[PDB]
C-alpha cells in the first residue's frame, strides 16, 4: 500500500467544482420554489438569524460543493461567507456579499444569466454602522414586491415561526419608526425543510466523478494490498496464517471510518455481513461469524487432506460500496515431481514422478474451480439481460437463471435431484443512495431512471457443497 | 568534487540525521526521491569530472593528494549503493509491518479526539470567556492558549501527513477553527490595547523642564498623536470591559490636550499652584507645588 498510493495520487485528482454542476443545482432549487409558491426562496446567514444551521447545509451544497455525509460533516461556516443575503426567484437572483466572498465565488455568481450583486468599496468597509444601514436599505429594496416567501427553520429555532419573528432582521423590519410592521404580517411564509433535505440525498455528476476517480481507487488499493500479505510471507511460515491478522487491516480501516459521530448517527448495515476473511468450512457462516485464531495446519477436512479455498469481503462504511471475492490456495496440478535423495549419506537426486496424491485432491479441486468459473459466466449473461429490460431486475429471475446454468456443467458426474436445490443458493440485490437504502420500484421511477438516482449492489452465495472423494463431506461455500 | 559531494552528503545526512526519519518517514522521502530523480540530472553536471579524472589518474595515480578525491568521489557512490540497498530493504520491511503502523495511527487519532474534547471543555469556564473583570492580566492566559492550540495544530499537521500517506479520508476538525477565529479578533484587539497603554505609559514621567506642555507643548503634540490613536479608536466588533477602559483613558488623554496648554505658561505662579492644590482638593500639589 506504500508504493501504490505513492503513485496513484488520489488527492491530486479530485474533480474541481465546475460551472455546469452549479447551474443544475440552482435550477433545481427554483423548480422547487415554483411548485411550493410563487415569489422565491430566501437565504440569510447565521449571526443575523441567531446562528441557524440548515443554512450551513445549504451554503455547503450550493457553493462549496460538498455532498452526502460531507454536507452534514462540516460544522463551521467560514467567516468570509459569514454575512450574505441571497434571494432566488423565477425571474432573477439577488445577492448581497462582501469583497472576499465575492473573490472566491466570482466565476460562479457571474455565470448565472440574471445576477444582481452588491458589494461596497473599502471606504464603506471601514465604517461598519454604514454597513448596517446599507444592509437594511438593501433588504427593504429587494423585499418590497413580494407576498409569498419560503423560509428554512433551524435547530435553534426548534420549529417555531415566532422564532423567525425573534430574529434581529425581522425585528428591525418590525420597528415602529420604520412603520412597515412585522415581516410575517406583511408577507406569508412557510417552512421548506422537508423538500430541501429530500433533495440533498440524491446523486449528481460531480459526485459520480468522485465515486469513480477517488474512492474506487482507494478501495481497490486497500483490497489488493490486504490480500497481498499471503504473497509476501515466506513459504515455510505460510502455514501460520491466522485469520485475525489477515482481517486486521479491514477492521482497522473500518474503525477509522467509525469514529465520526455523524456516520454512527446516520445508520449502519441491517444485519449484512461485516468485512471479513474466512477459510474452508468457516466460509459457511451463520449470518455472523468471528474469525478464528487457529492456524491452517489446525484446520482440515480430514487428517490427510487440507483446505484449498478462501473468501474475502469488504465495504467502506461512508458509501457502503461492497466488494467480495473467493480465491484458491493450491496448485491443483494432476501430477507433480517428487525428488528423492538416494543412499542418504551422500544423497543422489532421483526424480520420482506421477504422484497419484495430488490427482486425488485434484478431482475435488477441479470440480470447485469449475463451479466458480460457472458462477461468473452466469453473472455476465445476467447483466446483459438486466440491461435489455429494467423489469428483469427482480432477484427471483437472477436466481432462476443462475440455477439452470450451474446445473448443466457438472450434471454428468452425479445425480441432479439429490445434489441441487434452489434453497442452497441465494442472491441479494440492494439499492443505496448516499449511505441510505431505498426500495426497488422499477415501474414507478421509470421516468426518473433517465438519470441515475442511486447505485446498485448484487451479491450471490452458494452453500453446502458436497465432496466426491470422502463421505458426507461439506466443502464449504462460494461468494461473489 | 568538493561541491558535488557536499550536496550528496547533505542528502545522506538527512537520511541519517533524525531518529524519526530513520524509523518513521513521511512526505520528505518524496523530496529525497525528487533529488533521486535529479540524481541522474546531478551526475549529468558531474560527468565533466569522471572523464577528466580518468585522464588525470591514467598516468598520475597520485596517492598523496588523492585522499580528498578518494573521500569525495567514493562518498558519492557510497550514497548510490545505500540508495539501492536501503530503498529495497526498507520498502520490503515496511511493507511487512503496515498493519502495526495503521494501529499506531489508530491510537494516535483516538487520543487526539479526546484531547480536543478536554480542550474545548477548558474554554467555556476559563480565560477569554466573558465571566469576570480580570484587569489587563488576560494577555498572559491568552498567550498560554496561543501556545496550546499551536501545539495542537502541529500535532494535527503530522496526523494529516500520516493520513495522506495511507490515502485515507482526511479527518477534519471543526472546533480548532472556532478557537482560531474567536482568538484572532480577541488578540488583535488586546494587542492594540497593549500598544496604546504602553505608549501612554512611555509618556508619564517627564518633568516641567523635560516635558514641554506650553504653547508648543510637545506633550500636547503627543496628545495630537493620541488624537490619531483616537482616529483608530472606532470598531464595532464587540464591546468589552477592556475596550471601555481604553476609551475612558484616551478620553482623559484628550482632556489633557487643552488642559495644560495654558496651565504651563508663566501665567501659573506658586499662588496658582496653591489654588490648584486647594480647589482640586489634591495633596499632589500640597506635597509639591
Amino acid at each position: 500500500m506504500f508504493n501504490f498510493f505513492s503513485s496513484a495520487n488520489i488527492n491530486q485528482n479530485i474533480p474541481k467544482y465546475s460551472v455546469n454542476d452549479f447551474v443544475f443545482r440552482l435550477k433545481k432549487i427554483e423548480k422547487i420554489v415554483v411548485k411550493e409558491g410563487l415569489d422565491g426562496f430566501l437565504l440569510i446567514n447565521g449571526v443575523d438569524s441567531r446562528e441557524n444551521t440548515e443554512y450551513v447545509k445549504l451554503t455547503n451544497w450550493l457553493f462549496l460543493g460538498n455532498s452526502g455525509l460531507e454536507i452534514e460533516e462540516n460544522e463551521y461556516l467560514n467567516q468570509i461567507y459569514s454575512d450574505m443575503i441571497v434571494l432566488i426567484k423565477k425571474g432573477t437572483t439577488h445577492i448581497f456579499i462582501d469583497p472576499e466572498a465575492l473573490n472566491s465565488l466570482q466565476t460562479l455568481i457571474y455565470s448565472i444569466p440574471n445576477v444582481d450583486v452588491f458589494c461596497p468599496t473599502e471606504k464603506q468597509y471601514e465604517d461598519k454602522d454604514e454597513m448596517e444601514l446599507l444592509k437594511m436599505a438593501f433588504f427593504l429594496r429587494v423585499m418590497k414586491p413580494t407576498k409569498k416567501v419560503g423560509i428554512l427553520l433551524g435547530q435553534k429555532d426548534k420549529g417555531k415561526i415566532n422564532s423567525i419573528e425573534k430574529w434581529p432582521l425581522i425585528q428591525s423590519y418590525g420597528l415602529e419608526e420604520l412603520g412597515v410592521g412585522f415581516f410575517s404580517m406583511n408577507h406569508e411564509v412557510v417552512d421548506l425543510t422537508l423538500r430541501l433535505n429530500a433533495v440533498y440525498k440524491n446523486y449528481d455528476k460531480f459526485f459520480v466523478s468522485k465515486l469513480i476517480y477517488v474512492v474506487a481507487k482507494r478501495l481497490t488499493g486497500h483490497f489488493n494490498s490486504a490480500a497481498g500479505q499471503l504473497g509476501d510471507m515466506k513459504m515455510h511460515k505460510r502455514n501460520l496464517a491466522t485469520e485475525s491478522q489477515l482481517t486486521e487491516i479491514f477492521r482497522d480501516t473500518y474503525e477509522i471510518e467509525e469514529i465520526s459521530k455523524w456516520v454512527q448517527i446516520r445508520g449502519v448495515n441491517a444485519a449484512l455481513p461485516k468485512p471479513r476473511v474466512l477459510f474452508g468450512k468457516n466460509t459457511s457462516a451463520d449470518c455472523s461469524k468471528e474469525p478464528s485464531v487457529a492456524p491452517l495446519k489446525d484446520l482440515k477436512y480430514s487428517e490427510t487432506f487440507h483446505s484449498f479455498h478462501a473468501t474475502f469481503e469488504t465495504f467502506d462504511l461512508r458509501t457502503c460500496l461492497r466488494a467480495a471475492r473467493t480465491y484458491f490456495l493450491a496448485k491443483g496440478v494432476k501430477e507433480e515431481r517428487n525428488l528423492i535423495t538416494l543412499n542418504d549419506d551422500e544423497g543422489v537426486p532421483q526424480g520420482y514422478e506421477l504422484n497419484i496424491d495430488e490427482n486425488q485432491q485434484y478431482k475435488d479441486q477441479d470440480f470447485l474451480a469449475n463451479l466458480y468459473l460457472s458462477i461468473i459466466i452466469g453473472f455476465n449473461e445476467v447483466m446483459q439481460l438486466i440491461t435489455k429490460d429494467y423489469k428483469n431486475m427482480t432477484e427471483e429471475f437472477i436466481q432462476d437463471y443462475i440455477f439452470q446454468k450451474v446445473s448443466k456443467v457438472y450434471a454428468g458426474f452425479q445425480i441432479p435431484e439429490s445434489e441441487i436445490t434452489l434453497d442452497k443458493i441465494q442472491i441479494i440485490l440492494k439499492a443505496y443512495n448516499s449511505f441510505g437504502e431505498e426500495v426497488k420500484i422499477d415501474f414507478k421511477d421509470t421516468i426518473s431512471f433517465k438519470l441515475t438516482p442511486y447505485f446498485f449492489m448484487v451479491r450471490i452465495e452458494q452453500k453446502n457443497i458436497k465432496s466426491q472423494i470422502l463421505n458426507n463431506t461439506v466443502l464449504g461455500s462460494l461468494v461473489f | 568534487l568538493d561541491s558535488l559531494t557536499e550536496q550528496t552528503k547533505m542528502l545522506s545526512t538527512k537520511l541519517s540525521k533524525p531518529v524519526k526519519d530513520i524509523d518513521s518517514l513521511g512526505y520528505v522521502m518524496e523530496t529525497l526521491e525528487q533529488i533521486r530523480k535529479e540524481q541522474a540530472e546531478i551526475d549529468m553536471k558531474f560527468n565533466p569530472v569522471q572523464e577528466m579524472y580518468s585522464l588525470l589518474d591514467n598516468y598520475l595515480p597520485g596517492g598523496i593528494t588523492d585522499k580528498d578525491e578518494m573521500d569525495a568521489r567514493s562518498l558519492l557512490r557510497r550514497n548510490w549503493d545505500i540508495l539501492i540497498q536501503q530503498a529495497e530493504i526498507k520498502g520490503k520491511e515496511y511493507q511487512h509491518k503496515q498493519a502495526i503502523y495503521l494501529k499506531e495511527l489508530k491510537q494516535s487519532i483516538k487520543d487526539f479526539t479526546n484531547q480536543v474534547s478536554i480542550f474545548r471543555r477548558d474554554y467555556e469556564k476559563n480565560g477569554p470567556m466573558v465571566e469576570g473583570i480580570s484587569p489587563a492580566e488576560a494577555m498572559e492566559r491568552l498567550r498560554r492558549f496561543e501556545d496550546e492550540y499551536d501545539v495542537k495544530y502541529q500535532m494535527y499537521k503530522i496526523n494529516a501527513r500520516g493520513e495522506n500517506l495511507f490515502g485515507l479520508q482526511n479527518q477534519k476538525y471543526p472546533e480548532l477553527e472556532k478557537t482560531d477565529a474567536e482568538i484572532k479578533n480577541l488578540n488583535k484587539l488586546y494587542n492594540l490595547y497593549d500598544s496604546v497603554i504602553k505608549n501612554i505609559q512611555q509618556f508619564k514621567e517627564k518633568s516641567w523642564q523635560d516635558v514641554s506642555k506650553d504653547d508648543l507643548a510637545k506633550m500636547e503634540e503627543d496628545a495630537g498623536k493620541y488624537g490619531e490613536q483616537c482616529s483608530r479608536l472606532p470598531k464595532d466588533l464587540k464591546e468589552w470591559q477592556a475596550y471601555r477602559d481604553l476609551k475612558n483613558y484616551i478620553d482623559s488623554l484628550r482632556e489633557q490636550l487643552p488642559l495644560i496648554i495654558s496651565l504651563k505658561k508663566p501665567s501659573i505662579m506658586p499662588r496658582h499652584w496653591e489654588k490648584i492644590k486647594e480647589i482640586t482638593n489634591t495633596k499632589l500639589n500640597y506635597e509639591n507645588p
